């Protein structure tokens, strides 16, 4: 008689905002006598926070915190801090590239390969693990 | 050197109970506009 | 290339004009901060008086590709390449330029290996249902604004050799001479793919003298 496609995932890392629910649910969680009550220039708030530790950022540190591994954004974010990955617009070996390039190589990395590539290596140079004299001026 | 401290932080869902829902409404409209232009910048200074 | 043509003074033409006189003919390293000064003129005049529109265009309003979301741009990809009035795409590398735009959405918004919802880009021949199969799979590509290396990937497609170019202007760069001229002599024959169907937006040779 003669002669599926199919999806890979691509990292989209987000800023992780709260969420905000509806007026309703949240009127539900505070006592009602609570609503003027309070005078807002004298309650202090955290609007932003971040890190810059032995885990990367405060989004990787949390996944490992939470959850012991890295997600796909978590890995690709992991990669571009430690330098394994760039990004790259523009021809290479001729053709056009728009994506993850190994830093090294320059070979294009496709999201879905990046734990594969890296996160072995990821690991074994983040958090609490023997000195590695090239970061203390030997 | 004798250094102690506490801290409490609190959710911060009990914050809205204190306000009207016009001013918690238009207080989401302009949080949803504000987190969308920093995921675009985000991602523009991440990837150059 | 610089080479005079004889065409009927259409808005669209005296908007060629104006440009050649007042943008094309700065030196290099004076285009982009032109281009950057007169960003408003420039999308407010291509929207209103040329066969190319600003692409970034939602409902009226003046935007970035860095501005609109997924759903936008695939909507107006629909709107400036799909022919309502004979109910087909202009042209298959539009079709073809619509589907990979959607494959990307996918594989943006997807968390894990899945079957591609469009399987075959055969299926875009009724838009409007493509487009909401693929944002009711993954609905929260209609309120993020494009991954800025989604806009990378949809410039460089914008610049497929092996592809009839887009009716559009996406961008502002050096290469905006190219965007603006490029391909502007089919419209006049088709003033169907023109944005209402308005002549004056387009380009029509004609000589001065025959013209008598």
């Amino acid at each position: 008689n003669g002669n599926q496609v199919e999806i890979q995932p691509r990292a989209n890392i987000q800023l992780d905002f709260p969420e905000l629910k509806p007026y309703k649910q949240v009127k539900q969680i505070a006592p009602a006598e609570l609503e003027g009550l309070l005078d807002l220039e004298r309650v202090i708030v955290v609007t932003g926070f971040a890190e810059v530790g032995p885990w990367g950022s405060a989004r990787t540190r949390w996944e490992m915190e939470a959850f012991g591994e890295f997600s796909l954004e978590g890995c690709v974010e992991m990669a571009w801090i430690m330098g394994f990955i760039s990004y790259h617009n523009g021809n290479l070996k001729g053709r056009p590239y728009t994506g993850w390039v190994d830093s090294k190589t320059k070979e294009p990395v496709d999201d879905k390969d990046v734990k594969a590539k890296y996160e072995t290596s990821i690991l074994e140079h983040s958090g609490i693990r023997l000195i590695e004299p090239e970061l203390f001026n030997g | 050197g004798q250094k102690g401290g506490q801290a409490i932080v609190v959710h911060p869902d009990y914050l809205y109970g204190a306000i009207t829902e016009d001013r918690y409404n238009e207080y989401v409209a302009k949080v949803s506009a504000r987190e969308k232009s920093a995921y675009k910048f985000f991602h523009n200074g991440m990837i150059y | 290339m610089g080479e005079p043509i004889h065409k009927i003074a259409t808005r669209g033409v005296m908007l060629w004009k104006e440009f050649d006189e007042t943008i094309f003919n700065l030196p290099k390293n004076k285009l982009v901060p032109t281009l950057e000064a007169k960003r408003d003129y420039i999308i407010s005049r291509l929207n209103a008086d040329f066969q190319k529109p600003w692409f970034a265009t939602v409902n009226g309003q003046a935007r970035d590709l860095a501005t609109m979301t997924y759903e936008e741009v695939a909507k107006r990809l629909v709107e400036l390449m799909f022919i309502r009035s004979t109910n087909s795409w202009f042209d298959v590398t539009w079709r073809t330029f619509t589907g990979d735009f959607l494959r990307r959405v996918e594989e943006r918004f997807t968390k894990s290996k899945t079957l591609s919802l469009i399987q075959s880009y055969s299926l875009l021949d009724k838009p409007d249902e493509a487009i909401e199969k693929v944002f009711n799979a993954y609905p929260a590509a209609r309120e993020q604004f494009l991954n800025a290396q989604d806009i990378d990937h949809f410039l460089s497609m914008c610049q497929n050799p092996m592809q009839k170019p887009v009716p559009f202007v996406p961008v502002l760069d050096r290469r905006f001479e190219i965007f603006f001229k490029k391909d502007s002599l089919w419209q006049s024959e088709h003033l169907e793919a023109v944005v209402d169907q308005d002549v004056q937006r387009t380009c029509i040779l004609h000589g001065p003298v025959a013209a008598q």
